[PDB]
This record gives structure tokens, sequence and C-alpha cells, in this order.
């Protein structure tokens, strides 16, 4: 058993929506596709669920950021100002 | 001059100080904490994988005992039986019918997987965090230096000495017992080498993967082969390596708290965003500029014309330039309300140039420093609309 | 039958208890902690040594200036000097009197001794305690296995499984930061890796041997050669390497505290004889013998005859045996008062047979426990005159 690399997966690109501090997600993949995030403060309240029907999700996004992980696609990060005016 | 500097654990986001020496033109920092890469302290404390029952041969005495002995393999699980009538390829070849023994011997091995595809458990300590610092400095306008945390570390890579930390902020993500996986991290409470329950996770535990030696609770039984037929029942928990990949827990590159991400590699904890740092720095006065060539600028007036109430460098001000020579005059907010995209700005004599910057406060009443002439930019600001990409350059939330 | 106990940390001293089994005969033990090696946590954090002013041959232009560079070996102390007149071999070879130019070139390098003979420094902390315990268990006569002090590890080695501490007495001899010298071990707050003052220890401090980086505060001035010939001033301190050889400190290994000893070895701190140990064994039931088999012993007496108030198993007391059977039956004091060098005695039909033991109170009302038996050996003792030989046996005193 070698180390290599396979040719290998990847998961149909997320249809970012905007809210007040909040990431909006129609999500629509392939396969199963295991979803992760990080709230970034040292509360870091993460997310895993295993996605293969599609759903619209959310994230209550904070204000130093989060990030997000749409299956082995590279993981994303988010400024969540304010947007409350 | 040594510019000594509390800043905040951020990495992807410049921190453009301002070093004030008397005496001499002062001269902005750009100091960008490009990585926050840690390398705690650690120990390879056993490699975990599945196990491979790789059964050694048994022994058939056709008429008689066959007294099994406890070899020294790991988990050597070994037991006589009797009352077989092996079939093999002939019938049955024993000419017995009780006293036709089988003795079944199966020891545990690490997987050839075991080198590859494993698990890999640490008693983590606490290390020492790093950086690759890039410093666009002043006029020298580049150094991206490796460097240190502890507060005596110089790193005299370009011309500049940095001195780092000790940061304040000690939370290690990985927590002290830690199980490691190609790249996912986690920082599970690994039972220990040598104990691990079979079916749990380590059931097999190697020190590492040539150590011959290991632990083996896999609660391997053997059973009797049945109605007179060669083969071994072996009957073992399929691995607690097979489970941890596909009932395990999430990643600590998934959960862990204060902004970081992992590696397999030498087991940093990149970018972890929490804290500050105390940082000085001691410049070289040759990239000093004496303060008689540069431009006295006061009479001047600022004022901003669109401030955007945000993270983007939205806010921009006008500001009325009335110098006494022409030339460069590097600015900065000694204010941290305001966050400049300009370091330096170019003047004629007593124009007007516009820069760039982001604030929290609705009214921004930070001050402006332009090459030793304070001024207040007060003003008002506007929200934004449009809030979904990375993070931002302001940094600055406090009571507004 | 997992039989706790609480366990004085002391080394060179068997502790013979007692499994007290509901069902079966008692077994006794004999667990004589035969070390206590430490080993803790540390890090290699730099070697120093004397340094070496390995000088690189000076330069000599004849007539005109040769300006110096900062070449970045260690400590690379270079100066040039002017007005000489170099004799060599010839008299002066220079024709000019002034132009006659001298450039001195010094730095710092690890001695060849810095790779033997060198002192080293540690950041130490706690780790995991060890043991080389011997059991002469039961009828088992003999286990002797390295263990541990982590109050889940077994160790297998024998037929007896044991579990040993945590121990309570987390005195770590070592100190925070430690120098280590070839075998002699020193608490020493070393300054740091790169900071040493010159003269002070560390004055060279190389990460390790092979590392061609260090840090070299040695305050190597070069002076100018005098009256026109060929050498080299080099004005500096001997080394804190030297100092520390001479006007150093005194050895862990003699100053600690808590009864320790120690080697340039794994880094262990041996014998710590401090606190107790929570150990835990689990028997094989194997060696049990059921309760059937041993000889009831009730009806006996007990007397001391000649008891001695001492540590030496000086206190002896026969016994009125009065047994059922005839055979062995292992022994104890329950009470910690009566140390006994004997734990088995064999007994003929209902005989008498004398042990030897130790005692710490003038009146020793201490039960003993003839293999399910109790009596009390009550007495008096009397004190010895010869105390000058190595450690007690009795190592039980208390109010008295």
């Amino acid at each position: 058993p070698v180390k290599a690399k396979c040719i290998a997966t990847l998961a149909p690109e997320p249809l970012v929506e905007h809210k007040h501090r909040t990431l909006i997600l129609h999500l629509h993949p392939d396969h199963p596709t295991l979803l992760t995030t990080r709230s970034l403060g040292s509360d870091a309240n993460p997310t895993r669920q295993w996605i293969e029907r599609p759903t619209t999700v959310n994230f209550t996004v904070t204000g130093e950021g989060l990030e997000y992980t749409w299956g082995n696609h590279p993981p994303k990060r988010v400024w969540a100002q304010e947007s409350g005016e | 001059y040594e510019h000594t500097a509390v800043m905040p654990n951020k990495v992807g986001i410049p921190y453009k100080a301002l070093v004030e020496r008397p005496g001499y033109a002062p001269v902005h920092l750009q100091i960008q904490l490009v990585n926050t890469r840690i390398i705690p302290s650690t120990n390879l404390e056993y490699i975990t994988c599945k196990y491979k029952t790789k059964v050694p041969s048994p022994v058939v005495k056709c008429c008689g005992a066959t007294q099994c002995t406890s070899k020294p393999h790991p988990d050597y699980q070994c037991q006589v039986f009797t009352g077989v009538y092996p079939f093999m390829w002939g019938g049955a070849y024993c000419f017995c019918d009780t006293e036709n023994t089988q003795m079944s011997e199966a020891y545990v091995e690490r997987s050839e997987e075991c080198s590859i595809d494993h698990a890999k458990a640490y008693k983590v300590h606490t290390g020492t965090v790093q950086a690759m610092v890039n410093i666009t400095y002043g006029s020298v306008s580049w150094r991206s230096a490796d460097v240190y945390v502890n507060g005596e570390t110089p790193a005299k890579i370009g011309d500049a000495k940095l001195i780092i930390g000790p940061l304040s902020s000690a939370w290690s993500p990985f927590d002290n017992k830690v199980v490691v996986y190609g790249h996912e991290v986690y920082n599970y409470d690994f039972p220990e080498y040598g104990t691990g329950k079979a079916g749990s996770f380590g059931d097999l535990q190697s020190r590492t993967s040539t150590s011959n030696d290991l632990y083996a609770n896999t609660n391997l039984k053997l059973q009797r082969p049945q109605a007179g037929i060669v083969h071994t029942p072996f009957t073992q928990a399929p691995s607690g390596f097979e489970r941890w990949k596909r009932d395990k827990g999430a990643p600590l590159n998934d959960v862990a708290p204060f902004g970081c991400s992992i590696a397999l590699e030498p087991l940093r904890a990149e970018n972890c965003a929490v804290g500050s740092i105390p940082i000085s720095i001691d410049i070289p006065d040759a990239a000093f500029t004496r303060i008689s060539e540069t431009p006295t600028v006061s009479d001047l007036e600022c004022k901003i014309t669109e401030c955007t109430y945000a993270s983007d460098f939205g806010g921009i001000a006008t500001v009325a330039y009335k110098s006494s020579k022409a030339g460069n005059c590097p600015i900065h907010s000694p204010s941290g309300v305001a966050v400049i995209k300009e370091n330096d700005v170019t003047l004629a004599e007593s124009g007007s140039f516009t820069f760039h910057f982001s604030t929290a406060n609705i009214h921004p009443a930070f001050k402006l420093q332009v090459c030793t002439s304070a001024v207040t930019c007060k003003g008002d600001c506007k929200p934004p609309k449009d809030h979904i990409v990375d993070y931002p350059a302001q940094h600055t939330e406090s009571f507004t």
C-alpha cells in the first residue's frame, strides 16, 4: 500500500447567499458530502452533517469569521461583520 | 527607537504601526503575520492500524495429541483441537477418527497498511509557535522571514532585528492526548499503548512501524474447524482502526476553537488567530530618513468623503495636504479605530490626496499622523450590503 | 482479590503484604521496589562548552587599507588595523611604514572537547517514573520486571498483573531548568540559549554538537599586534565552561532532597524514597492454594523472646503453633508496627517456630496473621548499640 494521490472527488460548488451575519446556502451535491465549519471564536461551535439530499442550510456567522468546507473542495472563509445598518 | 508594540494575533492582514523615533523622520511598519504555525512539543507514543490475522498454517497430527506452546508472537492465540477428519484433496487423510488432532495457531501482525495508513497517537505538550512574517518595511519594501514567538529571539533576515512574543493566548488547540491520521487530527483521549480494548481504538498498538513488538488486544479466539475439514476459525473483532474511520469523531481542523488549520507535517496548527503578541523591533538606523528632509505637512485639513462603516477598506478621506517640501509622507492612525490601506502618500507642494481605510464606530474620530502632523478625520459612515467573502481588515470592534 | 495496597516509596526493602482472598488460602507478597528511576520529560536546549578562538589567519596588505566585512561566523570579530611593520622572517616585509595594513579576524568555534566534555542544559518537565520491581511471589518465587507508575499500566511479566501508582509525592528533584555535565547534574537556572553573558555560564551556546550555528557572547575583542610583528591579539574571557568546572555548584546527587541518585543515562533520578504508591495486583488464581489444604493453626500462642527495638530484624518471637495438617503457612503482621523477615513458615503437626522481625514501639502490640489465624505478639523490646551501616527494614516510626 502506497501513498498515491488518487484522482479523486469533488462536490459541486455551493450557492452562496448573503444575510445579516448569516449564510443561507442553497446546496445541491452529487453524492453524500460531509460539510463542516468552525466558528473561529474561542467558542468553536462546529457543525457536521453528511449532505446527500439538496438542502438550504444556515450558519450563524459571527463578527470575526467562519470557515466552510464543501467536501474536499478547499475550505472557504467569510467576513460577516454587520449588515443591519 | 526599539519599537515595542502589542499586536493582535491574526494572520492575513498587516499591522502598519509607526516608528516615532524622536529626532528623525518617522517610518511606517507593515507587519503581516502571514502564518502562526505552532509545532507543540510531542511524543510518538504508538502507531495503531488494523490488524492482520496472518495465521500460521495449523498442525494436523493424525493419531494423538500435539500440545501447543505460547510462542512470543503478539497475541499468539493457539489452541489444540481434536476430533477432526480433515478433508484435504483426497477426502480425509489422517486414518484415525478421534485421535486426529488439529492445532490451530494465530497471532496478530501489523497490516501492510500499518506502514502507510495508520492512526498515530501522541502525548502533546506546548512547544513554540512560529511565523513567516512579511514586512514590506518602510522603504526597504521587503523581508519574508521565518521567526519564533519566545520573547528574546531575533531574526536578522533582511536588515531589521525583530523580537516577538511570548503571546498571551496559550490555548494550544491540541489537547494533551491526540490521535493523528494522514491529515485529519483528532484530539482524542487514546487509551494508551499496551492497553487498548479489543474493538476499541488501539486494539493494535505498535510503538512505531518498525517495532516488531506491540500490544494486540483483539480478543482473537480460535474455534475448531468444522466437520473434518482443514481451515482456521479465527473469531476476532475487526479493528478499532476499522471503526475510527467510519464511526469516528470529527477533525480538529473542523472542530477546533479560535481559528486554526492543521497538517501532518511538523504537527503545526496554522494561523491560530487569538490574543495579542508583544512585538518589538530594532530597525536599521540607516533606513531612517532624518527629519529635516521629509516635508512638514501641518496647516492641513482632513475630512471623510464617503466613509464605509465596514471591513474592506471602504472608508475614504481627502486630506488638504499643506506641505513644505514635496515627497513622501508615511501615514498611520495611532488610534486603532481606523485601519489604513496606504502606508505612504506622495506629496507635491501642498496638494491633496485621498486614502482608503476601514472603521467600526459610526463617528470615526481617529487621529491621523501624516509624518509628524496629527489630525482628526472626524465624520460619519455608512453600512454596506454585501457580506459573504473571507476575513476583514478592520478587526477593531469596540464600544460604539 | 485484586489486592489494592497503599505502599511507601522506598527502594531497598520488601513490603510483604498478604492476600486476604475470601474463600481460598491467603498468599503473602514480597514487593521490593528495587528501583525508582524517574526519567522526566525534558528538552535538549543547548550544549555549551569552552570556546576555541580558532583565529583565521589575518590579512596584511602592505600599502593601503583592507576593509573588513562581517562574515557570518559565530561571534565573527574582525577589526582592520594600520600602522604596522610586520617582522616576518626577514625583518619586516611590507615596504611602506604606515600604509602597512593588518586585518585581524577571529570567530568563536566549538572546541573538540565540546563533542565530549560539555555541559548540557535542559528544560525539565515531570515525565513518568519506573522500577524493576522484584516480587519473589508466594510460591512463584520470582519475577523481576520493569514497570511504570501511572495507575492503569499493568506489566504481565512472570504471571501476575500489577498496577502501580500514581504516586502522591510529585517532588521531581530536578528543577525546571537543569544543566548536566558528564555525570554531575546541576539544577541550575542556566540563562538561556542565545543570551549567555561572556564569562558567565553559556558564553558558548550551541543547540547540539553538530549545530554549526551557535551563540558566542565571549566579548572577543581583537587588539592591534605590537611593534610591527605578525600575531593576533585576541582579548577574551576564558569560558563560562572553564569556570563552572572550578567555581561551580555542587551536584544534585550530592545536594538533592528526599533521597535520589542520578545518571547521565536516560536522565533518571534513581531511588527517590518519598511518599507512598497505591499499588494493586491481580494475582493468577492458579497460584492460590485453596483454603482446605493449608493447616489451620488456631489455638496457638505467640510471644517475643528477645525483641530488639531496632531496624535490622532483631525482634524474634516463638509461636506455639497448633496446626491441623502439616505444611507451610504464610505470615504477615497486618499492622505496620512489625516488619517480618519470614514470609512463610513451615509447620509440622502443631510445633513451634520462631521468626524474625523489627519494630519501633517499646511495647509491640502487633497482630500476626499465620495463614488465617490472628494473634497478638505483645511484649517489650531492647535498644541496640551499633548504628553505623546502610538503611533499615523497620520504616514504621510513629507515636510510641
